[PDB]
C-alpha cells in the first residue's frame, strides 16, 4: 500500500528528483488534515460494529435480499454480508488515514468484481449499502472528514462497479 | 571441438509412421477381405 | 464401534453428539441381543467352518499344497488354519462392535504389505475370505446371515 | 442428512460404505414413516405451535414486548412471529432429514452475529424456540415428542 | 454438463526416470548450478553410453531370435512362433491350442515387450522404468496366465541375452543385473496403494497405486535434524525459503530472519514452529498478504503451508471465516495446527508442493492447483478457488462462449480486451452450441427480439442511442435547385449523418487522412446506400490496422459484431459461422457476411446507420451501479418520508 | 454433498414454504425404495473388484487399441491407473444410489473431470463408454439377484454419461 | 520434465517399436556431444557470477532501463533481474545437458508472459539481456559450445517476443 | 479411544480368545444400561452451558481465586477455566456414553496435569470445580445415571491430584 507521504516520494522518486516545494506542499496539506484523519478513524472504530447497524437497516432490511429467494435469505449468508460492510468500514478508515486510495485497489477491489459475480452477489444493492454506510458515517463524524471518507467509500463502489 | 553440435548443427529426422486402422475395425476389414 | 465413531466425529468438530447421531447409537444398542447371537454361533461352531473353508480353498487353489508353493511344511499348513481361526475371530469382534474398526484396525489396516513379506498372495487370500464367507452364511440362518454379510465383504474389498 | 453424513464418512477414508454406516442408513429408512409422522403434525399446527409459543414468550419476557424492547411495535411483533415460523420450518426440514445439518447451515451458523446486528437478546430467541419445543410436544406421543425435541434442544445451544 | 470450468493446463507426468533426468532435476528443486556431484553422474553416463547403444543395438537385431527361443521353451505341442505380432521353480508347458489364439497374441506380444522395455532400460541408464511397469504386473496376469511360466520365460532371455552378447564383465553386467531386477519386480506381488485421507469431512478421499509415485520424480524432502551439519542444515532453511515465499529470497536480496534460523539449528523451535513464525513473519506479510485480496493471500497461504490448493468450496468458506477474525496470524495458525500438516509434515519435515506426482490428486480443483503451484501464482490477484468452486453450483455466467477475456469492455471507442498474460483473469465455462447469452435492449424492454421478433426494427425513444437515417433529400438529387442556390438547408443533415456513420464503424472520429473522401461523395451524390458506405468503412485498410490486425481473431470478430449491428453475439452457432468466413474467404467477407446478414436489414435500412441496441449485463452494470447513474430503486429499500403526525 | 432428502430441503426452503403433500409423497417414495437401495448397496459392496476388472476386459475388447501402443492404458502404470478411476466411477455410484441424487456425483467426480482429461490425454469417449459396460454389469446382476427396484440403478451411471460426454447434437 | 533419450524412447514407445536406426542416430550424437556439454556445464556454473557480470554492463547498464523511470532502477529490482538472468543460464544449461526445451517449457515458459506483463518488465529490454549472456557465453567457453548453447538461450528469447 | 463395548474386545485380542459368557456378561451390562447413557447425554447436551455456571458460583464465585491474587481474576484467564470446564464436562459426557474412561486417559489426562503445574494452576481449586460439575450434573439428569457419571469425574479429580 501507499500513504500520502509515500505517494509524493515515489512520484519524485521515479522522476529520480528531490522533492521540491510544489510536492512539499502536498505534504503540508497531509500534516495539517491528519489531526482531522486520526479524529475521525477514533469515532468510526469506536460504533464500528454501530455504523453498519444502521446501514443495513437503511437499505438492506426489509428488502428482497432478506426474503426467502434472495442473497441474504440464510443466516451464514446475512453474517457474509455483515462481514463485507465490516471489511469496507475498515479498509476506507485505513485509506482516510493514509490518504490514499492505494489500499483499496490492493486489498479491496483488486480481484472483487470477479468474486461478487461467481458467488451470484447483487454489486447494486450492496453499492447501496456502502451508500447508506457514507451517510452514516458522515452524520456521525461531521461534513468535513466524512466527506473525505466518502470518497474511499465511492472508491469501493466504482470498483464493484 | 565441434563434437558438442547436437541442437545448434543438423537436426537427426525421426521416422513417424503413418497411422493404420487397429482392431476395433477388425470386422470391417473381414468384410473389406470378402468384398473382392 | 458405532459408539465410538460418533463420538469421534463429535468431537472433529468440537461439539456434543447431534440428534441423528445419538439415535443411531439407540439403534445399535437395542439389537444388540443378536450381536451377541453371532458371537457364539460362530466361536463353538469354528471348527467346521475352518475346516469347510481351507478345503474349498486348496481345490481351488491347487498352488500352496503343489511344489514351489507357499504352504508346504506341515507347521505352514497350520498357519493357513491360524489366519482362518483368526479372520473369524476378526468378524465377530466387528460385529459385535456394529463397524469395521475392530477389524480394521488388526487385520486390514497394512496388511497387503504383510503377505507381502511372507510370500503369501493377497489375490490369493482374497479368494480365501470368500469360501470363509459361504462356509460361515451356510450355518447362520437366514436373517442372520445378511447382517454377517457386509462385514465379509469389507475384508473382501480391503484385500483386492 | 443422516445418508449425507453416512456417504461423507466413507469417503473421506475412500473404502465405499461400511457395514456400520450401511445399518445406520437401515435405521434411518425403517424410521423415516414415524419421522414423516411427526413432520406433518408439525407442519399441520404450524399457526398453533406459533401462537401459543408466541403468546407464552410475551407473557414470560415482556421486556421485549414494552417500549424500548426489540419486538415492539405490531409489526416488530410480526416480524418476531415470522422468525418463530422460520425456526419451526427448519425443525421440520431437521426431523424430515434425521439429524440438524439442514437447520445448521440455514439458519444456526451466524445467528449470533445476525441478532447482534439487529439488537436482539439471544436468551429471548432461546426461549422462544424452547416454548415452541413444549407446545409441539403437548399435541404428539411421548416417543414423538422426545424425538422432536433432540432437534429443539440442538437449536437452545446453538442459541444460548 | 458442468456450468464452470478451473481450466485445463497441460499435465507432463514423468512415465520414467533417466539419469539425466535425476541428475537435473536433483539440482533444480534445489535452485542450484550442477556441481562436482551432478556433472559427475552425466560424465560416467555419457561414458557409458556408447557401450550402452551397444547393448541395444544387438538386442534390437536379433530380438526375433531371442523372443523365438523363449516361446518354444515355455510353449509346448506346435509352433509358437506361427503367429508373431535355469532354475525353474515348478512349471508346465502351456499348450497352444488349449490357451486360445487371442490369449497366445497377448503372451507373444508381451515376451517382445518385455525385453523392448529391458532395451530402453539400458539406453536410459535407469532401471526405473522396469520398476514401475512391472512391480504391480503378477496380480493383473495371474488371472489368465501362469506365473511359473513367466519367471523362466525372463530365466531365459537372461540366459539368451548373455551368450548373444558376451563382451566384457564391465558390460555384461548391466545386461544382468537389469534382468534381474525385472524378476524381482515381477516376482514381487503388487504394493499397497497410496491412500490420500480426506483431512475433514468438506474434502473426499483419494487413492493412487504404487507405480503412479515410482517415476514422476520424487519431491526433495528436507527434515530438520538436530545433529545435522551445518552446510545441509543451510540447504535445509534455504528449501524451508523456497517454499514459503517461492523462491530463495536470502540469495536474491539477502532477506533472511536470522533471529529465527539460529533457533531451528540448534533445535529450540520446530520446522512446524518455523514455517508458523515465518508466514506471521513481517517478510511474507509485504510479498503475500499485503498485494493481495484476503481471498487469494489465504489460496497462496495453502500452497505455502499446506502444499495444496483448497480441495472444497466449504474449506474456502472456512479458511476465510478465520483470516476475517483474527486476520494473518489467526490464518496461519490455523494452517499449521491442522490435522493435515501433522500428518504430511509432522514437525521436523519442511513442506512441499505435493501435485500431480506426488499424490492421489482430487477432480474439483485441478486447473486452479496447477496455475498455483506454477511461480506465475502470485501475479493472478483474481481468486480462482472461491470463484469457480462457487459456479460450480451456479448455472452458467453471463460470459462469451471463448471466455471472459472475448468481451470488450462496453465503451465508446477503443477495442479493451482482458489479456490472457497481463493479469491472470481467465474464466473458462462450457458453453454448447445452442446456448443463447441473454442481452439487455438499450430501448424499451417490450422491444427485446427474443420475445418481440418483429419489433427488431423499432427505434430507442430516448431509452437507447439516438438513430441516424437520410430521411431528408440528398443535396443536388433533383433538378429544382438549378446552378445557384448556395443555402442550401439539406447538407449539414447528412454530414452529420456520415460523421456518424464514421463513429458507428471506428468508436471515435478520424484524422484528416483517414477519412475515405471517395466513400462519403458517392453518398453525398446517392450512388450508394448507407449500407454500402458502412460496408465501405468497415472495408477500409484503417478499419483492418486498428481493430481488426492487432486483436485475437475472435475477439476482433466480437468487437465487429458490436459495432455493425450494435450487439453482441448469442453464442456459438453466430460466432462460428463468421469464424469459418474468416478463415476460409478473409476479413472482408466477414464484414460483407455481417452486413449481408438478414437481421442487420431487419434493424438497419438502406438508409439507416447502425447503433447499439443490445448490452451485456456486465457492460450495462459498468453504465448504471456507479455512484451516479444510480437510481435510488435499484436494489435498495425505498421508505416514503413522510413528515411525522406530532408535526 | 446432498442426498435426495436434501435436494428437496433445499428446494423448499429457497421458497419458504413448508414441506407440503407433493413433498411428503417424494419423501415417502424414497423411504420405501430405500430398503432395496442398501440391498443394491450391498450387492456391488460384495462384488467391487469382479465387476471392475471383467468390465474393464469387456472396454478393451471393444476398444482394443487402448492397450495398444499410443493408447492410454498401455503401460502397467497406465493399467493400474484406469482400473483405479473405474474403482472411483463405481465407488461414487455406489454413493449416489443410496442419496438417490446426482449432487455427489457432480461435486466429487464430474466438476473437474474433463479439464483432468484434457491435461494427461485421457480419452474421455472410452470413458463413458466404460461407466455404460459397469451399469449393464450391475443391472445385469440386480436382475440375476432378489431384488424389487431395479431402476434407480441406471440413473447415476446414465448421469455420469450425460454429464461427461461431449455434446454430439 | 523430458531429455533428449527419455523423448526418443517416448516416440518408439508411441509407434510401438525397437530403437532400430533413426532413433539411434540421435542417441549416438547426443552420448558424443555429452563430454563437451558437461565441460561446457562446469565452465558456466563456475563463472555463473561473472558471465552476468559482462552481459548487464552491454545490455542493460548505463540505459533508461537502469534510469529512474526505468524497470531496473531500484535495488530491489535490480537484485531480481540479476537473479532472473541467473534462472536464464541456469535452465540453458539444464536444457543443454537434457538435449531437449522441455525443461524450458514446463518451468520457464509455463507463464513467464503471465509474470513480465503483469509486473510490466520490458520484453525487448530482456531479450537483449539474455542475447548479451549468449555473446559473453560463447567467448568464454568457446564457438561451438556458444552455438550449443545459443539454440536454448534464443528459445527463451523466442519465448518472450 | 477404547469403549466399555471394545474393552473386553481389547482384552480378548491381546488374550487371542473369543469372548466367553465371563465376559459377555459385561457385555450384556452395556446393552442393558445403553439406553440410559443416551438419554443422560442427551440432558448434558441441551444443558451445556448451564451446568457450568451452577458448578462455578457454587465453587469458584465469590472467593479468593476470583479476587484478585488468584489465578481466575483476570478476564482472560477467567474464559479460560470456563473453557476447561466447558471440556471438562464435554469430555467426561464421551466417557459415560462410551462407558470406559480411557478417553479421559487420552484426550484428557495426557500432560494436563503437568501444564497446570507449569502455569502455577491450583490443584486443590480445579478439583472442587468438578466437584461442583458433579453435584450440578446429579441434580439435572437424575441419581442412577449421576452416580455414574460422578466415576467419570472422580477419574478427573484422581488424575489431577
Ligand atoms: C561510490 C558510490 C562507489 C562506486 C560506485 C559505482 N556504482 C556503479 C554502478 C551502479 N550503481 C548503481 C546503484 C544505484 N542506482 C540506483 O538506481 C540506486 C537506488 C536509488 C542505486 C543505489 C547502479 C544500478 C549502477 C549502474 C549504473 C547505470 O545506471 O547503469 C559504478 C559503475 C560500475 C561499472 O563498472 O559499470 C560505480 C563505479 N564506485 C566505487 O568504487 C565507490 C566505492
Ligand atoms: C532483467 C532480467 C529484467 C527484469 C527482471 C525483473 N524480474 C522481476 C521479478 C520477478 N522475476 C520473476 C521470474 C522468475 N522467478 C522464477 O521463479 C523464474 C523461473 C525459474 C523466473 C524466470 C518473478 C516470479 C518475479 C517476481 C518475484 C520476485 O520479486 O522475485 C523484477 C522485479 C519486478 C517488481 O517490481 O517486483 C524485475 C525488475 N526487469 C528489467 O528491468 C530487466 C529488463
Ligand atoms: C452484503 C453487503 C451483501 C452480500 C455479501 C455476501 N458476501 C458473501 C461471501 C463472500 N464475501 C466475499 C468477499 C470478499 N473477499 C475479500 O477478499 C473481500 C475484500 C477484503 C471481500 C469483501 C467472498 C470471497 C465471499 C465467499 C466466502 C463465503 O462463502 O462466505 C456472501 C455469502 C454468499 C454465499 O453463501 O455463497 C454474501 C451474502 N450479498 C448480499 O446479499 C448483500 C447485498
Ligand atoms: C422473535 C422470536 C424475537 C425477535 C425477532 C425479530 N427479528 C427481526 C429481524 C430479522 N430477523 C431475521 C432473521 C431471519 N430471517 C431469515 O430468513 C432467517 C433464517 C431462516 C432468520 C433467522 C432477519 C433477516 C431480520 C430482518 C428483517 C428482514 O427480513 O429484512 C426483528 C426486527 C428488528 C428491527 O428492529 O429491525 C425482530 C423484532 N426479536 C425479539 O425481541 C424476539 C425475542
Ligand atoms: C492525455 C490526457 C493522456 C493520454 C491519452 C491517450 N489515450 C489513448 C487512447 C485511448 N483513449 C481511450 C479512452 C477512452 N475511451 C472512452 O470511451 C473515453 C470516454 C469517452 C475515453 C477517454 C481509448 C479507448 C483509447 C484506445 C485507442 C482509441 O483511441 O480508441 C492513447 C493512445 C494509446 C495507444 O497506445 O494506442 C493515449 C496516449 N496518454 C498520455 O500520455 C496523456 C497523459
Ligand atoms: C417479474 C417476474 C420480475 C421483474 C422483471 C423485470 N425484468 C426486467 C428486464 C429484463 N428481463 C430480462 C430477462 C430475460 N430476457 C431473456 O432473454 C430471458 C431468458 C428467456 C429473460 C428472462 C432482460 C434481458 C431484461 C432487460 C431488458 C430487455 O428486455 O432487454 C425488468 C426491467 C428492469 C429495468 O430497470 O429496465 C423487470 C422489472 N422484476 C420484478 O419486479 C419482478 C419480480
Ligand atoms: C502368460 C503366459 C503371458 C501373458 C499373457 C497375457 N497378457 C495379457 C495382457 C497384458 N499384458 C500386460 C503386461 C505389460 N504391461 C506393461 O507395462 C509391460 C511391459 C513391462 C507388460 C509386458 C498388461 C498390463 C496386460 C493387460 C492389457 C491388455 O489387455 O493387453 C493378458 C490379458 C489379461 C486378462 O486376462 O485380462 C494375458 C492373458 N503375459 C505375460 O506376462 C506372459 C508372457
Ligand atoms: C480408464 C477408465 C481410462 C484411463 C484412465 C487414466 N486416468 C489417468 C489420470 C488421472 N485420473 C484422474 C481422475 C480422477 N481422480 C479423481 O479424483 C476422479 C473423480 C473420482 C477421477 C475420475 C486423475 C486426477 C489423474 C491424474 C493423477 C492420478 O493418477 O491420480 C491416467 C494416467 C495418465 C498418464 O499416463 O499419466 C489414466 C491411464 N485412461 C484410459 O485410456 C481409459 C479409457
Ligand atoms: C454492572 C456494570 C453490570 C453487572 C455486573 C455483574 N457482574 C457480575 C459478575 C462478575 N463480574 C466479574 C468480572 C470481573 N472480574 C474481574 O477481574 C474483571 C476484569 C478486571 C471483571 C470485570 C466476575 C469475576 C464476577 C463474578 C462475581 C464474583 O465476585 O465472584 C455479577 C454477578 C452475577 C451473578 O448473579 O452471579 C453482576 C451483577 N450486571 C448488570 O446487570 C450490570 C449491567
Amino acid at each position: 500500500m501507499q500513504d500520502a507521504i509515500t505517494a509524493v516520494i515515489n512520484s519524485a522518486d521515479v522522476q529520480g528528483k528531490y522533492l521540491d516545494g510544489a510536492a512539499m506542499d502536498k505534504l503540508k496539506s497531509y500534516f495539517a488534515s491528519g489531526e482531522l484523519r486520526v479524529r475521525a478513524a477514533s469515532v468510526i472504530s469506536a460504533n464500528a460494529a454501530t455504523i453498519v447497524k444502521e446501514a443495513v437497516a437503511k437499505s438492506l432490511l426489509y428488502s428482497d435480499v432478506t426474503r426467502p429467494g434472495g442473497n441474504m435469505y440464510t443466516t451464514r449468508r446475512y453474517a457474509a454480508c455483515i462481514r463485507d460492510l465490516d471489511y469496507y468500514l475498515r479498509y476506507a478508515t485505513y485509506a482516510m488515514l493514509a490518504g490514499d486510495a492505494s489500499i483499496l485497489d490492493e486489498r479491496v477491489l483488486n480481484g472483487l468484481k470477479e468474486t461478487y459475480n461467481s458467488l451470484g452477489v447483487p454489486i447494486s444493492s450492496t453499492v447501496q449499502a456502502i451508500q447508506a454506510i457514507k451517510e452514516v458515517t458522515a452524520s456521525l463524524v461531521g461534513a468535513d472528514a466524512g466527506k473525505e471518507m466518502g470518497v474511499y467509500l465511492d472508491y469501493i463502489c466504482s470498483g464493484l462497479s | 571441438p565441434s563434437q558438442v553440435a547436437f541442437a545448434s548443427g543438423d537436426p537427426i529426422p525421426q521416422n513417424v509412421a503413418r497411422r493404420t486402422p487397429g482392431p476395433s475395425l477388425n470386422r470391417f476389414k473381414e468384410m473389406a477381405r470378402q468384398v473382392k | 464401534s458405532v459408539v465410538s465413531q460418533v463420538i469421534l466425529q463429535a468431537d472433529d468438530q468440537l461439539r456434543y453428539p447431534t440428534s441423528g447421531e445419538l439415535k443411531g447409537i439407540q439403534a445399535f444398542l437395542t439389537t444388540g441381543a443378536q450381536r451377541i447371537r453371532i458371537a457364539e454361533t460362530l466361536a463353538e461352531n469354528e471348527k467346521k467352518i475352518v475346516d469347510q473353508a481351507q478345503k474349498q480353498l486348496f481345490k481351488k487353489h491347487p498352488e500352496y499344497r503343489a511344489p514351489g508353493g507357499n504352504a508346504y511344511g506341515q507347521r505352514q499348513y497350520n498357519q493357513c488354519l491360524r489366519d482362518y481361526g483368526w479372520y473369524l475371530r476378526l468378524v465377530t469382534y466387528g460385529v459385535l462392535a456394529g463397524n469395521k474398526e475392530p477389524i480394521e484396525t488388526t487385520g486390514l489396516i497394512g496388511v497387503k504389505e504383510m503377505y507381502n513379506s511372507l510370500n503369501v498372495p493377497v489375490p490369493g487370500m482374497v479368494d480365501a475370505v470368500t469360501v470363509l464367507k459361504d462356509a460361515a452364511l451356510g450355518l447362520l440362518s437366514a436373517e442372520d446371515a445378511n447382517e454377517t454379510a457386509p462385514y465379509f465383504d469389507y475384508i473382501i474389498q480391503f484385500m483386492s | 442428512s443422516i445418508v449425507t453424513k453416512s456417504i461423507v464418512n466413507a469417503d473421506a477414508e475412500a473404502r465405499y460404505l461400511s457395514p456400520g454406516e450401511l445399518d445406520r442408513i437401515k435405521a434411518f429408512v425403517t424410521g423415516g414413516a414415524a419421522r414423516l409422522r411427526i413432520a406433518e403434525t408439525l407442519t399441520g399446527s404450524r399457526e398453533t405451535i406459533v401462537k401459543q409459543a408466541g403468546d407464552r414468550l410475551f407473557q414470560k419476557r415482556p421486556d421485549i414486548v414494552s417500549p424500548g424492547g426489540n419486538a415492539y411495535g405490531e409489526e416488530m411483533t410480526a416480524t418476531c412471529l415470522r422468525d418463530m415460523d422460520y425456526y419451526l420450518r427448519l425443525v421440520t426440514y431437521g426431523v424430515v432429514s434425521g439429524d440438524v445439518t439442514p437447520i445448521e447451515e440455514i439458519g444456526l451458523v451466524g445467528v449470533r452475529e445476525m441478532y447482534r446486528s439487529l439488537g436482539t437478546p439471544i436468551e429471548a430467541v432461546a426461549q422462544s424456540v424452547r416454548e415452541m419445543k413444549e407446545v409441539a410436544s403437548g399435541l404428539m406421543s411421548s416417543d414423538d415428542a422426545a424425538e422432536a425435541s433432540a432437534y429443539f434442544d440442538f437449536v437452545i445451544g446453538k442459541m444460548s | 454438463s458442468v456450468k464452470a470450468s478451473g481450466g485445463s493446463s497441460l499435465a507432463r507426468p514423468q512415465l520414467y526416470q533417466t539419469v539425466p533426468v535425476s541428475a537435473i532435476s536433483q539440482a533444480e528443486q534445489q535452485d542450484r548450478f550442477l556441481e562436482g556431484s551432478e556433472l559427475n553422474e552425466l560424465t560416467a553416463y555419457f561414458q557409458s553410453g556408447a557401450l550402452r547403444l551397444e547393448i541395444a543395438e544387438t538386442l534390437t537385431q536379433n530380438a526375433d531370435l531371442i523372443v523365438s527361443r523363449a516361446a518354444n521353451r515355455i510353449f509346448t505341442g506346435g509352433s509358437p512362433l506361427s503367429y508373431l505380432e535355469p532354475i525353474p521353480p515348478g512349471f508346465r508347458p502351456i499348450n497352444i491350442a488349449r490357451y486360445g489364439p487371442s490369449n497366445m497374441q497377448k503372451s507373444l506380444r508381451d515376451m517382445s515387450w518385455f525385453l523392448r522395455y529391458t532395451t530402453y532400460a539400458i539406453v536410459a541408464g535407469d532401471p526405473n522404468i522396469i520398476v514401475v511397469n512391472t512391480r504391480g504386473l503378477k496380480e493383473v496376469i495371474e488371472n489368465a496366465c501362469s506365473i511359473d511360466a513367466t519367471i523362466v520365460a525372463i530365466q531365459e532371455m537372461r540366459a539368451a541375452s548373455a551368450d548373444y552378447f558376451r563382451n566384457n564383465a564391465q558390460a555384461k553386467e548391466i545386461v544382468l543385473q537389469y534382468f534381474d531386477i525385472l524378476l524381482s519386480e515381477f516376482k514381487a506381488p503388487t504394493p499397497a496403494n497410496k491412500v490420500r485421507q480426506g483431512p475433514s469431512n468438506d474434502i473426499q478421499g483419494l487413492e493412487l497405486p504404487q507405480s503412479y509415485f515410482n517415476a514422476a520424480a520424487k519431491r526433495q524432502k528436507y527434515a530438520m535434524k538436530p545433529g545435522l551439519s551445518a552446510l545441509e542444515k543451510n540447504a535445509v532453511i534455504k528449501a524451508a525459503y523456497r517454499q514459503i515465499f517461492e523462491r530463495d529470497i536470502t540469495k536474491a536480496y539477502s532477506q533472511s530472519i536470522s533471529y529465527l534460523e539460529s533457533q531451528v539449528r540448534n533445535g529450540d523451535i520446530s520446522m512446524k514452529e518455523f514455517v508458523r513464525r515465518l508466514a506471521k513473519s513481517p517478510l511474507y506479510r509485504k510479498q503475500f498478504f499485503e498485494p493481495f485480496i484476503n481471498s487469494r493471500a489465504l489460496e497462496l497461504a495453502f500452497r505455502h503451508i499446506l502444499g495444496r490448493g483448497p480441495s472444497s468450496r466449504e474449506e474456502v468458506q472456512k479458511y476465510f471465516s478465520i483470516v476475517s477474525s483474527g486476520g494473518l496470524p489467526a490464518l496461519v495458525d490455523a494452517l499449521v495446527d491442522s490435522q493435515e500438516y501433522a500428518d504430511y509434515f509432522g514437525e521436523e519435515t519442511v513442506p512441499y508442493l505435493r501435485g500431480l506426482g506426488v499424490e492421489a490428486q482430487e477432480c474439483r480443483n485441478w486447473g486452479m492447483q496447477q496455475d498455483l503451484f506454477s511461480y506465475s501464482a502470485p501475479f493472478r490477484k483474481v481468486p480462482q478457488f472461491i470463484t469457480t468452486f462457487a459456479q460450480y453450483d451456479r448455472p452458467l455466467p453471463d460470459q462469451h462462449v471463448y471466455g471472459s477475456g472475448n468481451d470488450p469492455l462496453e465503451i465508446q471507442f477503443g477495442a479493451i480486451f482482458p489479456k490472457e498474460t497481463r493479469n491472470p483473469s481467465k474464466r473458462p465455462a462450457p458453453f454448447n452450441k445452442d446456448t443463447k447469452r441473454i442481452l439487455i435492449h438499450r430501448g424499451p424492454a417490450v422491444n427485446n427480439q427474443v420475445g418481440n421478433p418483429s419489433a427488431v426494427g423499432e427505434f430507442p425513444g430516448s431509452l437507447g442511442a439516438k438513430v441516424f437515417r437520410l430521411n431528408g433529400g440528398l443535396p443536388g438529387a433533383k433538378v429544382g435547385k438549378n446552378t445557384g442556390t448556395s443555402v442550401k438547408f439539406g447538407e449539414s443533415s447528412t454530414q452529420a449523418l456520415i460523421r456518424a456513420a464514421y463513429r458507428q464503424v471506428f468508436g471515435r472520429d478520424l484524422y484528416e487522412g483517414q477519412r475515405l473522401s471517395v466513400a462519403e461523395i458517392q453518398l453525398e451524390n446517392g450512388d450508394i446506400s448507407v449500407r454500402e458506405f458502412i460496408k465501405r468503412l468497415a472495408k477500409s485498410e484503417l478499419f483492418l490496422k486498428l481493430y481488426w490486425a492487432p486483436h485475437y481473431v475472435c475477439k476482433a470478430i466480437e468487437y465487429m459484431h458490436r459495432r455493425l449491428l450494435g450487439r453482441p453475439t448469442y453464442g456459438r452457432q453466430e460466432m462460428n459461422q463468421y469464424f469459418d468466413i474468416a478463415s476460409k474467404q478473409g476479413f472482408y467477407a466477414v464484414v460483407e457476411a455481417m452486413i449481408d446478414s438478414k437481421e442487420y436489414s431487419d434493424a438497419f435500412g438502406e438508409d439507416t446507420v447502425p447503433y447499439e441496441r443490445y448490452l451485456t449485463p456486465g457492460g450495462l452494470q459498468m453504465r448504471s451501479a456507479r455512484v451516479g447513474s444510480l437510481r435510488e430503486d435499484i436494489g435498495q429499500r425505498v421508505d416514503k418520508e413522510v413528515t411525522p403526525r406530532f408535526v | 454433498m446432498r442426498d435426495a432428502v436434501t435436494t428437496l430441503i433445499k428446494n423448499y426452503d429457497l421458497t419458504g414454504r413448508y414441506l407440503d403433500r407433493n413433498a411428503m409423497d417424494e419423501l415417502k417414495a424414497y423411504f420405501e425404495s430405500g430398503s432395496a437401495r442398501i440391498a443394491a448397496a450391498a450387492m456391488i459392496n460384495a462384488n467391487s473388484a469382479t465387476i471392475v476388472k471383467r468390465a474393464a476386459a469387456q472396454l478393451f475388447e471393444e476398444i482394443p487399441e487402448l492397450i495398444r501402443p499410443s493408447g492410454n492404458a498401455y503401460t502397467t502404470r497406465r493399467f493400474s491407473a484406469c482400473l483405479r478411476d473405474m474403482d472411483y466411477y463405481l465407488r461414487y455410484a455406489s454413493y449416489a444410489l443410496i442419496a438417490a441424487d446426482n449432487n455427489v456425483l457432480d461435486e466429487r467426480v464430474l466438476q473437474g473431470l474433463r479439464e483432468t482429461y484434457n491435461s494427461l490425454g485421457v480419452p474421455i469417449g472410452p470413458t463413458v463408454r466404460g461407466i455404460q459396460i459397469m451399469k449393464e454389469m450391475i443391472e445385469a446382476m440386480a436382475e440375476d439377484s432378489s431384488l424389487n427396484s431395479t431402476d434407480f440403478i441406471a440413473s447415476p451411471f446414465d448421469h455420469m454419461t450425460r454429464e461427461l460426454s461431449e455434446l454430439s447434437v
